[PDB]
């Protein structure tokens, strides 16, 4: 058994944490799934939790060989449901942010904390106020989620096809989650505590 | 007293046909109903006292009131797929006397 | 006038000199007239984007664009700052640099500025990295068909106004940019074209004293509306001839056009590239709409990769077109780039609905209602979309009925009543089957000799009324349900996989029953095929069929449909 | 199946003080609710299957719908010193599945 | 007028000759001017009075009362007749007869025919005990205070009409009744009074040929007013004085009065002997009525028992005496017989409320809320009837507090609160007690000087509120309930002897809740005594507290007062 | 067991008496009993039931020294209910069955068919509607009863007291019931068959 599994029933030994994931992982299920309901139910997770219950959920250490640890992590936000079919372009995906007041308070705090400082992986402000920022955009419309199941890269679900002549305003939206040094640390320096806390 | 329980089991373990590897909270009912007795359950539980009935062919009729489940909750969890299964109404939420 | 940045960076320390230099900005040109102008802002902000007081500090000379301290700095003014600074560590002040709110090129560029606390260090402690370029690299942003101008300066001014005592050298790598002598400005030689190169990643040589060092050096050759639509190499014309389909909305034909450009974008794409139909005669406006949506695809010119968008254009129609409708048409459509000139041939044919001459069946004749013997079908069955061909079944002893299943357009003929089919001298009928059109009154007609013909066995009183009721194998080919072809009823039974799609059940027809579509003669009753038919709970591990019934349950399921439930249980 | 039943006893074999010498008609529940089952009975029934719980301290908790009356009926009766007697609501008429 | 007799029998056999004398009639004379005149009916009643076929057979002589067959009978006859008797085998039809709808006495006499299918018989075949007299007995029937007349005649006609050769003598035994010779009339000599004698049961000698038969003969003397009402010998008057009960009706004082008759019976009685209440004041009319219920009695005069009737006279008052009056009267009745006078002396009394002077009690210093410590009494407790001295507790801390049982009018005094007990500066009190009226205003207010003593020790929190909720003994006497004297309860347990009135509970005061009253202060909480006070089932073996509670219940009964049940179980 | 008790588990074992009886069980009992309802359930008693189950109900044989056989008897009507407590003038009680049109009726057969016709016992029609007019007078108001617990003298709850003038038209109504030849051998006829049937 791996480590996103013991980091996921640390949420359910607990009263406070498993009332909350039961929420979100029952409107989120099923082939006629309800996304505006699947959505709704993962910011009430994700903001009245305890912050080592969720960050310890969403952000789980494995191998590169390990595939049945990291293809449940890709899952546990439940993508098939959450993120849409067809990825729009990636500038419209902002818009629809900017428009709720909700994402658009979630999305400059995470375009405060986690800027790309300097190019070796210095932050702004701190390195602990970065997942701070980040883990407030998973029930948003700018949802991230992890991209392959070997690895830790992170990206939306977005694409700069039909981008037009805004293709850098695209790509360093883009670059601002897959090109990211002080992001990129952060959750490495939170992996690198969840394979010392209980390894 | 008849009431509220909860537990901790495996979904595996549920028979159900969902294979996977978590835990789920269980709340179950239990206890006793002593207080919601009738004639009939004091006269059905004396003639079986000294056997003065035939019991019928099939099952043991009961003489307490069963403490039984008011209303159900949902359980979520995901799979070996990793896909988020829900079986509705697997949990109870309050208890009483019937 | 476009700058050639979005984001400047610069550093400032503790009491650094008055009229100190710190940077250049460069501005292009669109046009042979424009001279650059340039003001700053009066207030820094900060992280988020708050202003902490007014610019007391630093000015600028509109000519070369160059930005100077004119008041200093000391630790007072950033303990002024810093506690403004709403609770952080301040790395990072800006301003806005205009030339003609929120800063948003191409008329701003935003100029940041990060302090530390140390004044500027001696001249021993500057490895020459940090001596040639900045930390973060440029970007740069060059529109096409322009006149060619001067894009960026190297030096770092503080360094040499600090530390003047080391020689550096700047250099660049048929490619339009060149570095002047004695003279450090980067300059473009001929106007550039997008569809040519669209990326140009050069290296800039520095040396100092004695270290080289180099770079990436990023231009972004932006584009304009210098193509006009194409034929994708001589395809200048496809035609569809309406033969069957005649739907509400069916592609027909198709053609492609390939633009070179990109800028007419998806916000403003459906005001410029719009098929404008030319007109005909109103049929082709009732039955046609000319349906485009384009995709950008990616093309080689010269060893790169530039982009261009496929403009596609499909003929879909808008209502169900009749059977006795025979004319031809020449469909043009002119295609606006802001103009290309396409068109389709389109014929509809007559269909015919003609019938075999002779349908042959058998019935057993220990039948119960709603069985299904045999499909009457119109000649060509499976390729008709849009066409209500009801069927009628008229006799010259009433057993039979026809009921046709929307799906398929083909009538499925049922039992009816089971008194009426055991009877002497009806032993052979005669049954015209019609088949009727109902958009046109154009019918049709054909001859049938039944045979009714089998055993005779009366059935057990412990039966009940569905097949799918029993439990396991004997319970159920020995008691009859509802919808049975021979009286019996059949028993399947699936893998042990776990929830499947192929379970097991007692089933009435095991070739209709559980196949996934609750038919027509299945949701006649209740009782013929629950397990495919029923609204209601499924006790157990399941997974539910999706307008209604079970898709897969986990082991066996037996369905009361009395009571509206199901239990899937091994 | 739960339905009516019905049986004749004596009037001192009830245990209610009543002392007679006469015979009475009786009418209990019996059978059983497999009918009635919700998706938290299999579940009980296979927790309790695999011993997957700790039983509660006190009863075991049932997993089927007990089968109980809906309906009762009074029954009268004379006593040793020839006086009517009558204990209200003493026999069933009807049963369910509850 | 009047028949000596109500019902007349006679037997009818086939073929008997026209003129046959059948029977005689009889009728007296109240007055010496009645000659009784006898008419015969028209149609034959029978079995469910139902006439059957006209009488064309039996004529009348009005002289002597004389019935005879004019027309025969025959087979015939029989046959029309029995088939008319609605199926049943005839042997009883009548006829009225009438002298001055339903036939009824003293206007009325109904007089039988019972038919046989044979024909007379010869005179071998009468036994001599069918020679003398008919088988139904005789009842005769004499009103008193009249002119003796002649009431019975002996010989049965037909037989001595068919049966002439055989000498039958009859004769009867300081009586009023003789048999004159040669004519058979049974006659009365003086006129009869009932209150000597009322019953006559003679013995009539018959002799055959030769056969010696005797039969009763039963004389019931009737009634008349011949009597006037009088003391019981010589007690002419009773009184009393109201000192104490002045309820709303109550027995004063009684008086009797003995007629001799019996003749105002049940239904008009209350139409003669009415008591006339002779006048006074309008207090004796707002105050008193004069009931008055007869019954009769029997008295000896010579050997016999004759009846009379007793007419007892009572005062009853008539609303609630307030308690200042102080008066005397006579209160005279006149008495009718359809005239006695009755008179009564009546004083009223005043009543001083005075209490005793100096009341003394401890309370024990750990007690609860609604426990009864001591009674206040007004002097004279359980005498009063009407009277509304309600208590009131006025002080000079609020611990105590008085409400009056309206059953004894006795005020009892319970605990109300339990913090202000333990208080020590107020470890002794005043409590005026003040005892008023209602219908006057006159109160009264006696000294007091209370001890709070005791121990304390604080309770177990595993207490419910009500000692009854408790099970056994030792769950009694630990633990706390609501209106407890000392903190603790008391365990009573009686005997095995089935549902007894005596059983087993856990209670406060052993003396106060199980013994047959829901007392005020047992009423004030549901906690306090439930198994005496509740409004609910008593599931087991139980025998229901009449107004409400538990009356008696087999074994233990342990109540549940917040759910309303008690179980009764061993 | 004596035989008061055999008859009346006859009509406990059937189906259709024993609905019957436990009818007029529930009305006639306890301290708080109601009589109207106590009578109104004998008439559909003794009415809508089979003959041989009634007649052997009520008429019972028994010992004169056998006490809980004759004490049973007297209380199978439920006297303490049915009958009323203070015995009223029992021409007056007549008054009360001539006003209800059913007492009437029951009272008119049993003045028809039992009526003293020979004083050695020999009735008017039958000695077998003699008891149908009887046990047709019990749920009436005229209620008739076993006066003693040893012997089968039967009377009405009744008395001649108050009578007035009319004491014959009260003492042969009385006599009716006392000393009536065909009704007392026709319950004689039939507790020596009860004699005869189950003994
Ligand atoms: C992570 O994996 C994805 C796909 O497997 C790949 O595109 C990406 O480049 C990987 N990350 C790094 C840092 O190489
Ligand atoms: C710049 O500084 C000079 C003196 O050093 C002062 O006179 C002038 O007003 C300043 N200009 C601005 C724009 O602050
Ligand atoms: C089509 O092109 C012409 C050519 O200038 C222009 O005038 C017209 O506005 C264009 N229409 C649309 C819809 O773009
Ligand atoms: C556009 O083209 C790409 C590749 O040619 C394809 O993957 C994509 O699905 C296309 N988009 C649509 C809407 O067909
Ligand atoms: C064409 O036929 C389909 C067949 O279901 C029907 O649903 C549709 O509404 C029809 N179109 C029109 C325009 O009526
Ligand atoms: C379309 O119809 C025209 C009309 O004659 C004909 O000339 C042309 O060849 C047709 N198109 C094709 C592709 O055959
Ligand atoms: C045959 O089916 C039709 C369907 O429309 C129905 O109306 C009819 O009642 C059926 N026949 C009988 C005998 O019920
Ligand atoms: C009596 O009979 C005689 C003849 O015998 C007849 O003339 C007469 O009318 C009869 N009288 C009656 C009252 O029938
Ligand atoms: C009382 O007796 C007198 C005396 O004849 C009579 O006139 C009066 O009517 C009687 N009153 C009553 C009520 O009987
Ligand atoms: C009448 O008197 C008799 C005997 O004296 C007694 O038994 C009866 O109860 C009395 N009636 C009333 C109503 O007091
Ligand atoms: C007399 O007092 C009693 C006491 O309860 C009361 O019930 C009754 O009504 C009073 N009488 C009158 C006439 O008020
Ligand atoms: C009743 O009062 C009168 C009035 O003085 C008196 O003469 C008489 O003796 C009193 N009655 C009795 C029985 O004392
Ligand atoms: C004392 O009893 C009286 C009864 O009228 C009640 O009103 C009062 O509330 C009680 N005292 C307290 C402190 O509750
Ligand atoms: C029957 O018993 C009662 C009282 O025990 C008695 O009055 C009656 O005379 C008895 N019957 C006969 C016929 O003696
Ligand atoms: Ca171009
Ligand atoms: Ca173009
Ligand atoms: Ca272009
Ligand atoms: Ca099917
Ligand atoms: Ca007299
Ligand atoms: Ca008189
Ligand atoms: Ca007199
Ligand atoms: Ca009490």
């Amino acid at each position: 058994s791996d480590l996103c599994l013991k980091f996921a029933m640390l949420c359910t030994l607990n009263d406070k944490c498993d009332r909350l994931r039961k929420a979100y992982g029952e409107a989120c299920s099923g082939p006629h799934c309800q996304r505006h309901v699947c959505l709704r139910q993962l910011l009430t997770f994700f903001e009245k939790a305890a912050e080592p219950h969720a960050q310890g959920l969403l952000l789980c250490p494995c191998a590169p060989n390990d595939r049945g640890c990291g293809e449940r992590r890709r899952n546990t936000i439940a993508p098939n449901c959450a993120l849409p079919p067809v990825a729009p372009n990636c500038l419209e995906l902002r818009r629809l942010c900017f428009s709720d007041p909700l994402c658009r308070s979630r999305l400059v705090d995470f375009q405060t904390h986690c800027h790309p400082m300097d190019i070796l992986g210095t932050c702004a402000t701190e390195q602990s106020r970065c997942l701070r920022a980040y883990l407030g955009l998973i029930g948003t419309a700018m949802t991230p989620n992890f991209v392959s199941n070997v690895n830790t890269s992170v990206a939306l679900s977005c694409t700069c096809r039909g981008s037009g002549n805004l293709q850098e305003e695209c790509e360093m939206l883009e670059g601002f989650f897959s090109h990211n040094p002080c992001l990129t640390e952060a959750i490495a320096a939170k992996m690198r505590f969840h394979s010392q806390l209980f390894s | 007293g008849c009431r509220l329980r909860s537990q901790l089991v495996p979904v595996r373990a549920l028979g159900l046909g969902h294979r996977s590897d978590e835990l789920v909270r269980f709340r179950f009912c239990s206890g006793s109903c002593r207080r919601a007795r009738s004639p009939h359950d004091l006269s059905l539980a004396s003639l079986l006292g000294a056997g003065a009935l035939r019991p019928p062919p099939g099952s043991r009729p009961v003489s307490q009131p069963c403490c039984r489940p008011t209303r159900y909750e949902a359980v979520s969890f995901m799979d070996v797929n990793s896909t988020w299964r829900t079986v509705d109404r697997l949990s109870a939420t309050a208890c009483g006397c019937l | 006038l476009y700058f050639s940045r979005d984001a400047y960076w610069e550093k400032l320390y503790v009491d650094q000199a008055a009229g100190t230099p710190l940077l250049y900005v460069h501005a292009l040109r669109d046009a042979p007239e424009e001279v650059p102008s340039f003001r700053l802002g009066q207030h820094l902000y900060g992280t988020y984007r708050t202003r902490l007081h007014e610019n007391n500090w630093i000015c600028i000379q509109e000519d070369t664009g160059l930005l100077y301290l004119n008041r200093s700095l000391d630790h007072s003014s950033w303990e002024k700052l810093s506690v403004r600074n709403h609770g952080f560590p301040l790395l990072t002040v800006y301003l806005k640099v205009f030339l003609s709110g929120e800063c948003q090129w191409p008329g701003c560029a935003r100029v940041y500025f990060s302090f530390f606390n140390t004044s500027f260090p001696a001249c021993s402690s500057l490895k020459p990295r940090e001596l040639c370029f900045p930390e973060t690299r440029p970007s740069f942003r060059i529109r096409e068909n322009r006149p060619p101008g001067t894009f960026h300066q190297f030096r770092l001014l503080p360094v040499q106004f600090l530390c003047p005592n080391i020689s550096v050298a700047y250099r660049l790598l048929g490619l339009p940019f060149r570095c002047a002598p004695d003279s450090l400005e980067v300059s473009t030689r001929w106007a550039l074209d997008r569809e040519q190169r669209e990326k140009y990643e050069l290296v800039a040589v520095c040396t100092v004293h004695e270290e080289v060092v180099m770079v990436p050096f990023p231009v972004t050759v932006y584009d304009e509306d210098d193509s006009a639509p194409t034929f994708p190499a001589g395809v200048d014309t496809a035609s569809a001839v309406v033969e069957f389909k005649r739907k509400e909305d069916t592609v027909v034909a198709t053609l492609r056009v390939f633009d070179a450009d990109v800028v007419p974008a998806s916000g403003e794409l459906v005001r410029r590239y719009t098929s404008t139909l030319l007109p005909g005669d109103t049929w082709a406006q009732q039955t046609f709409r000319v349906e485009h949506w384009p995709n950008e695809t990616s093309v080689q010119a010269n060893g790169s990769f530039v982009r261009a968008t496929v403009h596609d254009y499909r003929l879909v129609l808008n209502r169900n077109l009749s059977i006795s409708e025979n004319r031809t048409m020449q469909l043009a459509v002119l295609v606006n780039d802001s103009v290309l000139l396409l068109h389709f041939n389109v014929s509809v044919l007559p269909v015919s609905l003609h019938l075999p001459s002779t349908y042959s069946l058998s019935v057993s004749r220990r039948a119960r209602r709603f069985a299904q013997i045999g499909k009457v079908c119109v000649e060509n069955c499976q390729a008709f979309s849009g066409i209500n061909v009801q069927y009628k079944l008229h006799s010259s002893c009433s057993t039979l009925g026809v009921v046709t299943s929307a799906e398929d357009t083909s009538g499925i003929l049922f039992v009816n009543d089971t008194k009426a089919l055991r009877r002497p001298k009806c032993a052979e009928l005669h049954y015209m089957v019609v088949a009727t059109d109902q958009q046109t009154s154009r019918q049709a007609q054909a001859q049938l000799l039944v045979t009714v013909e089998g055993s005779y066995v009366a059935e057990e009183a412990g039966c009940p009324l569905s097949c799918a009721v029993s439990k396991r194998r004997l319970e159920c080919e020995e008691c009859g349900g509802l919808g049975s072809p021979t009286g019996r009823c059949e028993w399947r039974q699936g893998d042990g996989k776990g929830i499947t799609r192929n379970f097991s059940t007692c089933s009435p027809s095991t070739k209709t029953c559980p196949d996934g579509h609750c038919d027509v003669v299945e949701t006649q009753d209740i009782n013929i095929c629950p397990q495919d038919c029923l609204r209601g709970s499924i006790v157990g591990g399941h997974e539910p069929g999706e307008p209604r019934g079970i898709k897969a349950g986990y082991g066996t399921c037996n369905c009361f449909p009395e009571e509206e439930k199901c239990f899937c249980e091994p």
